[PDB]
């Protein structure tokens, strides 16, 4: 009989990964304060780190990598992959970014910004999407937080019928012995009302975000498309494959950036281990070219694939290190 | 990278390798909190042999 | 030549005292009765040793230690013990009653008969010094002598000694080792009252200790003098620079200003390379290289913490044994490639590199093997605060329902002192997180 | 910190004591006449903190063998090591109590209670360092319940500064002499919550219990009784007696297993429960010694642990045995029943390891219990003390003797109050 306490009950995820322990009959739930536990499905803040395998007799396991917030910050991915020699610096398949502190790199910011004057091209960047550098240089003075510029793609794919714009998120679980694996199903949450490049202000076409749009169920449930109606679309627009395409990219993406932080984060000789699930967020240009935007620390799962990927979880990083008394990822080699 | 301030001897050797440069209450006041727990301790002694005598 | 006065204070302190001087013994050749054949200025002398041993005139060399308990029976094993003759009768001092795991027994009540004695021992020893560079403190967080006593004389010494440094070697309590429940309150207490009266502490967890012991020795259950062999190899190294010639660590003072830049974070973490079984039939001998890199892991660190989570402001590298500059450089310069080392940014990211050519000497019949070269390594990291916020976890929990208090109160203790004793650890605790983040 | 003074007051206190005397003396190697013949040095190594050394070379027990009747006393002296005991220690009176807590306590008690002070006074100043007293008494009758209580009263005005230690009996229905022993109790628990560091309580019913369900016997006499009280003190003194991996006193105890002064009322436990005579032949394994500790079935108070929570726990394992499997199992029980101990004490159960074991047994273990639970041994007698006091019954005994309903009034409400404190510490 192992123990486990339950310490984010906004955590949809570990919701279902919590009743899925209690259902086998070889787990037992403990009150929050309790230290005499197995498993930690912890806090988003402030996790206690420090406190953990210091408990004789218990092997003690926690569902976040400590340090993982470097990856998982908009801020500090920035300053990961501009410092980092695995990374840096001309990243073929991150989006120019600059960090802007409000009272910082905002002086080179606009040097080359002044290329993009000189080079007459495209110059439009997010933030929310503005128009020039001046116009919204004050918009982080008047929001008092430390966001980043990053370059707005342009020019990206469209779905058809109805001209576009989506973003893919990819499911990543990596466990106690730093294996990564890749959730063979993922999302594309898309955009209902048409892309348009003459003027960009209003919210519904340009942003990508499932919860702002709410137009919605047109094309597909929750404007949600999954992977194998994506390939099928893919086969017959474009005479191409997911796989090939795009996924080779994303997983190209998704060792990148966990091989670079596993010295700082790597539990392989501490004396409490870890597993993390991580939410990666991609863009998809007009050429096929896979851009990283977004890593998430605490993501949520699609309604559709909760029961899979819990039980996923359950599977490879918590019974992989208790054991109890075909596999739906795929594992990225390093 | 330089290795500076190097001395030696036939018992060992030292030296400083830099990578990167950079970016009390008084005698009778200790007297006085002792005596000051003495005397709370001959208190709650006095209070239990009263307790004891009633 | 500046001599340095060792004080061992309750159970813990006592009996690692006794694995010190015993070792110093064998690495000085100084013999049980106190006989040193290689020394041939007969009773005097300036030395690198003399710093810790005086001289008499029938040519014995005898330690400049005080052990005090507030209880006989341990101190009664020093006097009938194998070092018997080593010690002088006035430098073992014993009481009658102990402190009962108790912190305010120890400081208050047993603390107050006791006190002035124990200062007239040491004013005996003191008179004995040419020129007095200040204090060594051995003992536990958790017992009632080793807490409640121990915070009494550092505030003793400030007072009477006020231009002489004081270093702890301080026991952190865990539940493997037989420990009484009250001791993180204890622990919390003592560290509180001697915060301001101590210029570095080296913590030693008894539970890094207990594991190296299982992991590395092959010991199924460590006894204290398992526990005590292995944490005086630590402390030989960490003081070595003080008995024998070098240009590192050379006096007390130097401690502070290598190790210690900021005042109230003076908790350096001490990692130490390799321990090795005696009872390991076929052992391939390391390199300079992989003791060095043993330095970075955890599981070889006096504390369980995450240096990797937390910034550095100092880091000494201490050798023993067949060690080059050449190769400490190249080691040093392959860590920093992998490892995730983080400096404070108003301190140089550097080490500063001590090595003595004698190899360690291990105690015959031992558990440790003779290794060719061993390295202790001394980082003030603000890792180390992960134990300061487990032992405040521990105590907040008793302390929310005043569980045990009234054996505290009931030794003339106020209430207001736990919590006076918390916000100070607060303070502390907030200290490592501004410098560390 | 090395002697203790024992006393045993009245029938009951006597009896169990003097089978505390000889189980403990066959343990360092003692015969009936007082002489030292065993084989270890194990045995005289920490001998003095329960006998004193008299020149010849022979060994007293520091002993006070108390009663109001000369009855138990006779048949202790007469009994099988009655010969060893300081014969000037034997202080007695001749009218008896009568089952009369208020007779032990202010009349009869009274009047023989400085003559058994001056004794005490006597065996104290022999000591080097004396550490404290223990009592042996059943709560249930008039000398050790009544009388007991008096002594441990005046003996804390004498000695204010060391740990009062006792084991007191239990009463119950089901081996109950008569119908007055919950006021007599219920008396005597109102001067234990004041007066005393520690108290095992040692129910009647539970002795009574683990006689006829466990150990299969059909009619138990206070001898089956006895032996499972006798083999529950020489486990819980092990530390004391024996030289091993600690420096064990009453006071480190009394600091350690009491977070609150008025909750020092233990629960014991042994492991593995024996009939007398009967040899064991299985030797037991380190988690069967575990497991059956800390079963209800092995505790001897008639509480059950799954009603309350651990506040602190003492475990003692006796004989040769691997202390890597002791940490174990003791961890084992800890981490798969984590919500019976509180967490508000973090580590509050610690185990100690004597390489000796008992007589008759290659491998034992002593449970020393600070449970919320024991509240059920206090509602219990409060529940028999109220059946009668709301109808003023039996009471005229001790209003006879100068005592007023409001003495027991006030003894209610003390006893009362325990229990709510008891509770107030398992939900919170
Ligand atoms: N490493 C090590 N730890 C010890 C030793 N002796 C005791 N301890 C630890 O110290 C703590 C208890 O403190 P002690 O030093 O025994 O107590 P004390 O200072 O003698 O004070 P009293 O309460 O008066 O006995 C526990 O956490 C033990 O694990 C020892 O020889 N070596
Ligand atoms: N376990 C045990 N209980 C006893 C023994 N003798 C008497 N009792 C109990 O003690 C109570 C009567 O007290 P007793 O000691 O005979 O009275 P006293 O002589 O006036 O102290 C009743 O509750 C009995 O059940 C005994 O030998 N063993
Ligand atoms: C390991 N520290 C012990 C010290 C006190 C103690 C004494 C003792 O003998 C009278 C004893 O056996 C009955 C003990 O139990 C093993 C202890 C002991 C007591 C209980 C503890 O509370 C949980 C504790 O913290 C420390 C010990
Ligand atoms: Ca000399
Ligand atoms: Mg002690
Ligand atoms: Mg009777």
């Amino acid at each position: 009989m192992y123990t486990f306490v339950v310490r984010d009950e906004n955590s949809s995820v570990y919701a279902e990964v919590s009743r899925l322990l209690l259902a086998t009959g070889q787990w037992k739930r403990l009150r929050k304060d309790n230290p005499r536990f197995n498993l930690m499905l912890g806090e988003r803040n402030r996790l206690p780190f420090g406190r953990l395998g210091h408990e004789p007799g218990l092997v003690q396991l926690v569902n976040y990598y400590r340090g993982a917030d470097k990856l998982c910050r908009k801020a500090s991915l920035v300053k990961l992959i501009k410092t980092s020699p695995e990374l840096s610096e001309s990243c073929t398949w991150f989006p120019e970014s600059y960090v802007i502190y409000p009272t910082d790199e905002r002086e080179v910011f606009l040097a080359a910004y002044n290329r993009r004057r000189e080079g007459r091209e495209g110059n439009v960047w997010i933030a929310l999407i503005s128009s020039e550098a001046s116009e919204l240089l004050d918009f982080i003075d008047e929001q008092g937080q430390v966001h980043v510029i990053q370059k707005y793609l342009e020019k990206p794919l469209l779905l058809e019928p109805g001209h576009r714009k989506f973003d893919i998120r990819s499911w990543v679980l990596v466990d106690h012995l730093y294996n990564i694996y890749l959730y063979r199903e993922g999302v594309l949450r898309t955009s209902s009302e048409p892309y348009n490049s003459a003027n960009f202000q209003d919210k519904t076409c340009h942003l990508t975000n499932h919860c702002i749009q709410k137009n919605y169920g047109r094309y597909e449930e929750g404007n949600e498309m999954f992977f194998e109606e994506f390939n099928q679309y893919l086969m017959d627009a474009l005479n191409t494959t997911l796989e090939n395409s795009i996924l080779l990219q994303i997983k190209h993406i998704i060792r990148s950036c966990l091989m670079c932080i596993e010295p700082a984060i790597s539990t392989k000789h501490l004396h409490y281990q870890s597993f993390q699930l991580f939410g990666f967020d991609f863009m998809v240009d007009e050429e096929l070219k896979v851009w990283l935007i977004e890593v998430n620390g605490a993501p949520a799962c699609a309604q559709k694939l909760y029961a899979e990927l819990c039980q996923g979880i359950v599977d490879v990083a918590i019974s992989s290190v208790f054991p109890l008394a075909t596999s739906i990822f795929i594992k990225l080699h390093h | 990278m330089e290795v500076i301030e190097l001395n030696k001897c036939t018992s060992g050797q030292s030296f400083e390798v830099i990578l990167k440069p950079p970016s009390d209450p008084s005698l009778e006041e200790i007297q006085k909190k002792l005596e000051a727990a003495e005397e709370r301790r001959k208190y709650q002694e006095a209070e239990l042999l009263k307790h004891l005598a009633e | 030549m500046r001599e340095c006065i060792s004080i061992h204070v309750g159970q813990a302190g006592v009996q690692i005292g006794n694995a010190c001087w015993e070792l110093y013994c064998l690495e000085h050749g100084i013999q049980p009765d106190g006989q040193m054949p290689s020394d041939k200025t007969i009773g005097g002398g300036d030395d690198s040793f003399n710093t810790f041993f005086s001289e008499t005139g029938a040519g014995k060399h005898v330690p400049r230690a005080v052990f005090v308990d507030l209880e006989p029976t341990v101190i009664d094993e020093v006097r009938t013990g194998t070092y018997r003759q080593l010690f002088h009768p006035e430098q073992l001092i014993t009481g009658k009653e102990d402190a009962a795991n108790n912190y305010a027994r120890g400081h208050y009540t047993i603390g107050k008969e006791i006190i002035d004695l124990v200062l007239d021992r040491i004013r005996k020893l003191a008179d004995q010094c040419t020129g007095l560079q200040g204090f060594l403190v051995f003992h536990s967080f958790g017992g009632g002598t080793g807490s409640g006593f121990t915070s009494l004389l550092m505030e003793r010494l400030s007072v009477d000694y006020g231009k002489k440094s004081k270093l702890e070697f301080s026991i952190y309590p865990a539940p493997q080792v037989s420990t009484a429940v009250v001791e993180p309150y204890n622990s919390i207490l003592t560290t509180h009252t001697t915060l301001e009266h101590s210029d570095c502490a080296f913590m030693v967890d008894n539970e890094a200790i207990y594991d190296i012991c299982r992991r590395n020795l092959d010991i199924e259950r460590p006894t204290y003098t398992n526990l005590n062999r292995l944490i005086s190899q630590i402390v030989s190294s960490i003081t070595a620079s003080l008995r024998f010639d070098g240009a590192l660590n050379v006096d007390l003072t130097e401690f502070q200003t290598n190790l210690v830049p900021y005042p109230r974070i003076h908790f350096p973490l001490a990692t130490y390379a390799p321990v090795i079984s005696a009872e390991k039939a076929y052992h391939e001998q390391l390199s300079v290289a992989e003791i060095t890199n043993a330095c970075f892991e955890p599981a070889n660190q006096m504390v369980k913490c995450d240096p990797r989570h937390g910034k550095y402001m100092a880091c000494c590298l201490l050798y023993r044994g067949d060690v080059v500059p050449k190769d400490v450089n190249a080691a040093i310069a392959t860590i920093k490639t992998k490892r995730s080392i983080q400096f404070v940014d108003w301190c140089p990211t550097g080490f500063k590199v001590g090595i003595n050519y004698q190899p360690p000497t291990v105690v015959p019949g031992g558990d440790l093997a003779k290794v060719q070269r061993a390295v202790c390594m001394l980082s003030n990291t603000t890792a180390i605060a992960e134990a300061w916020a487990r032992l405040d976890h521990k105590f907040d929990l008793m302390y929310a329902k005043r569980a045990f208090v009234h054996w505290y109160v009931g030794e003339g203790m106020e209430e207001g002192e736990f919590s006076e004793a918390r916000e100070d650890m607060a303070a502390l605790e907030k200290d490592y997180e501004e410098v560390g983040v | 910190m090395r002697e203790i003074v024992h006393i045993q007051a009245g029938q009951c206190g006597n009896q169990i004591g003097a089978k505390f005397w000889e189980v403990i003396s066959d343990e360092h190697g003692i015969d009936p006449t007082g002489s030292y013949h065993g084989d270890s040095d194990l045995q005289l190594e920490r001998i003095n903190v329960y006998y004193n050394e008299a020149t010849g070379n022979k060994y007293v027990p520091r002993a006070i063998l108390v009663d109001l009747e000369p009855g138990t006393m006779d048949s202790v002296r007469s009994g099988p090591f009655g010969q060893i005991f300081r014969p000037d220690n034997f202080v007695f009176g001749q009218s008896g109590a009568g089952n009369n807590w208020a007779k032990g306590h202010y009349t009869e008690g009274a009047e023989l209670v400085d003559s058994v002070l001056d004794v005490v006074r006597k065996e104290s100043e022999s000591c080097d360092c004396l550490q404290g007293f223990q009592l042996t008494h059943s709560l249930g009758g008039g000398t050790g319940s009544g009388m007991g209580t008096l002594l441990i009263s005046k003996i804390r005005e004498e000695y204010p500064d060391r740990i009062m230690n006792t084991f007191s009996v239990m009463p119950s229905p089901k081996v109950s002499d008569t119908v007055v022993e919950p006021y007599n109790a219920t008396l005597s628990v109102h001067q234990l919550v004041e007066n005393t560091d520690e108290t095992y309580c040692i129910d009647n019913e539970a002795l009574y219990d683990i006689c006829f369900r466990t150990l299969k016997l059909t009619t138990p006499t206070y001898g089956d009784l006895n032996h499972l009280v006798s083999a529950t003190m020489s486990g819980v003194t092990t530390c004391l007696r024996f030289p091993g991996q600690l420096n064990a006193d009453l006071r480190k105890l009394a600091v350690n297993m009491v977070p609150f002064p008025r909750l020092h009322f233990f629960m014991p436990g042994f492991a593995p429960l024996t009939s007398r005579g009967s040899q064991q032949y299985r030797a037991l394994t380190v988690p069967e010694l575990t497991q059956q500790m800390f079963d209800s079935k092995n505790m001897m108070a008639a509480c059950d642990p799954r009603h309350g929570r651990y506040l602190t726990v003492a475990a003692i394992f006796r004989g040769r045995m691997s202390m890597k499997e002791v940490d174990e199992q003791m961890l084992n029980v800890q981490n798969k029943n984590s919500s019976y101990f509180v967490e508000w004490i973090p580590n509050n159960v610690k185990t100690a390891v004597c390489d000796i074991p008992p007589r008759g047994l290659k491998m034992s273990a002593t449970f020393i219990g600070n449970s919320t639970a024991i509240q059920e041994l206090f509602k219990r007698i409060s529940e028999q003390f109220t059946a009668m006091f709301r109808r003023k019954a039996f009471l005229h005994w001790y209003t006879g003797e100068g005592m007023d309903e409001m003495e027991f009034t006030e003894a209610e409400s003390n006893m009362n109050d325990l229990v709510s404190e008891y509770q107030q510490y398992q939900d919170a």
